């Protein structure tokens, strides 16, 4: 199969939430793909915000590739940084899956008492997140 | 209306009028207003208005940002832009129509300040969500005008990147 | 005391033959596959630069089928070093020296050489700009290594990546977490120890 995990980034680089998928075991060994991925998507920044200063295309479907980690993101205009990262490829999924996320999020972002940078607890989000994940990515 | 928002601005000055003590903390607390609105008016016109697709070089978002914020606050872009060689941190936006006047403005013996700070930190909320950390300074010059300060870091990476 | 140096004069003034013995066996060397070998592993001491450069080329054209690359990868350490040495820092000659070194390790199974050309083309390449190139083949030398070995094979990586540009500002540190155990069950404890302060000191500048 397929693992999952995203992750969302404040300006001043705060996780804000991550989202999982894959099929539940060695949950140890998820929490280390968390972290793992949480301290990847650290020089994932350091260098994709260099490629955000090449390139403002819409999504940056590759930043890095671990050879069994891989990098996708999907940057904001308040360069809120998202990666999705797998161990497996599904490029279809993840472009308008990154769409979707961009598209609740602005749904939640526009509420005013979020402020920038700052996690969001609303299960609304997470079943609206669950049900992009089930469309675009889960079977 | 134009005078429902006139009045509800009347209203934001005056609880600031209220629960601040001098002036330039109140212009303060109208720039956290401002902040408040370009968090997330920002992240709203990425797609719907700004092609969709992300811009980032400087003097292009620049303009282009100032002219979409404009057409979905007021629909009326900003009548001029300069930016200034003397300093290449040093450049002015500068709208004759002030938000403010939808009721038509202050006291002019108390407050050399109005809303033009408010509209200023909007402003700056959209600088520095796209990448732009800056600081503006609102002032009768010429009618409602505004003067950013980028940020260093960001100015040394865009003269790097003036060439690709 | 003069006694000393008077014995000091004798032993340099017996080492003129030695060393025109030497410059005797480059002339013979300089007038087939070993033979180019065999020359290399001459002026390797002799600071011909040109002739350096002229041994990977001709080891190119002696080794194009033989599967004896590894003095392809001694002539080519010659001249990557000979090209920096003389300020010319050839990024072609840097380039080939990857070719004769994690790309030779697919070919066969001589790391022992590969391992020696990724070592100075790392300081080579140090001095040069490109500090992210000798971090991406020192973690394509961590995956092999072995335990201590791969620890300071990612140690290196992560200065390397981290010099050049913020690129691996918390991920080089997050990888020495990794290497500090790694040093601990075998790393240097010493080793360890630094490389741990090292990841929390950039863990605190990036608390998130």
């Amino acid at each position: 199969m397929s693992t999952y995990y995203f992750v969302i980034v404040g300006q001043n680089d705060n996780p804000i939430y991550e989202k999982e998928f894959s099929t539940v075991n060695k949950e140890l060994r998820k929490e280390d793909h968390r972290h793992l991925t949480q301290f990847i998507a650290h020089a994932a920044l350091d260098l994709v915000d260099e490629h955000k200063w090449k390139t403002a295309n819409m999504q940056l479907k590759s930043i890095d590739r671990f050879n069994q980690w891989f990098v996708s993101a999907f940057i904001t205009a308040s360069q809120i940084r998202f990666i999705i990262v797998h161990d497996n490829k599904n490029d279809e999924g993840i472009k308008n899956f990154f769409n979707e996320m961009y598209d609740t999020y602005i749904k939640n972002s526009m509420n005013a008492f979020y402020r920038i940078n700052t996690p969001i607890k609303s299960p609304m989000f997470e079943k609206k997140s669950e049900i992009f994940g089930r469309k675009y990515l889960l079977s | 209306s134009q005078s429902i928002v006139a009045l509800l601005f009347s209203e934001i000055v005056q609880y600031s009028q209220s629960r601040v003590f001098t002036v330039p903390e109140l212009q303060t607390r109208l720039h956290d207003l401002g902040q408040d609105v370009g968090t997330r008016i920002i992240d709203l016109y990425f797609v719907r208005e700004r092609s969709s697709k992300r811009e980032t070089k400087l003097t292009q978002m620049l303009l282009f940002v100032k002219t979409t914020v404009w057409k979905n606050l007021f629909g009326k872009e900003a009548e001029k832009l300069e930016h200034a060689n003397d300093d290449e941190r040093t450049y002015y936006i500068i709208e004759k129509e002030p938000l403010v006047n939808t009721f038509i403005s202050v006291p002019k013996d108390k407050g050399s300040l109005n809303c033009a700070n408010f509209t200023a930190g909007i402003v700056e909320a959209v600088l520095t969500n796209c990448g732009f950390p800056c600081k503006v300074t609102a002032h009768w010059h010429k009618g409602t005008t505004y003067m950013v300060k980028f940020e260093d870091f960001v100015i040394a990476r865009d003269k790097q990147m003036e060439e690709k | 005391d003069n006694l000393r140096h008077f014995v000091q004069d004798y032993a340099v003034r017996a080492l003129i033959p030695y060393i025109e013995h030497l410059v005797a066996i480059l002339a013979e060397g300089v007038t087939a596959e070993l033979q180019t070998r065999k020359l290399g592993d001459l002026y390797f001491m002799f600071g011909h630069y040109n002739l350096a450069f002229q041994s990977y080329h001709q080891a190119k054209r002696d080794f194009n089928a033989d599967s004896a690359w590894q003095y392809y990868a001694g002539a080519l350490e010659m001249a990557a070093l000979s090209a920096f040495m003389l300020g010319t820092a050839q990024r072609k000659t840097y380039d080939y020296m990857e070719d004769a070194i994690v790309c030779y390790l697919t070919v066969c199974k001589l790391q022992q050489f590969a391992t020696r050309a990724t070592l100075l083309s790392m300081e080579c390449l140090k001095t040069a700009r490109l500090y992210s190139e000798v971090a991406k083949q020192l973690i394509r030398m961590t995956n092999e290594e072995s335990d201590l070995r791969s620890a300071l094979l990612l140690e290196q990586a992560a200065y390397c990546f981290l010099v050049t540009q913020p690129p691996m500002h918390r991920k080089y540190a997050f990888h020495i977490v990794l290497a500090g155990n790694r040093y601990s069950r075998a790393g240097q404890r010493k080793h360890a120890y630094r490389c741990y302060r090292q990841a929390y000191q950039v863990f605190q500048k990036r608390e998130w």
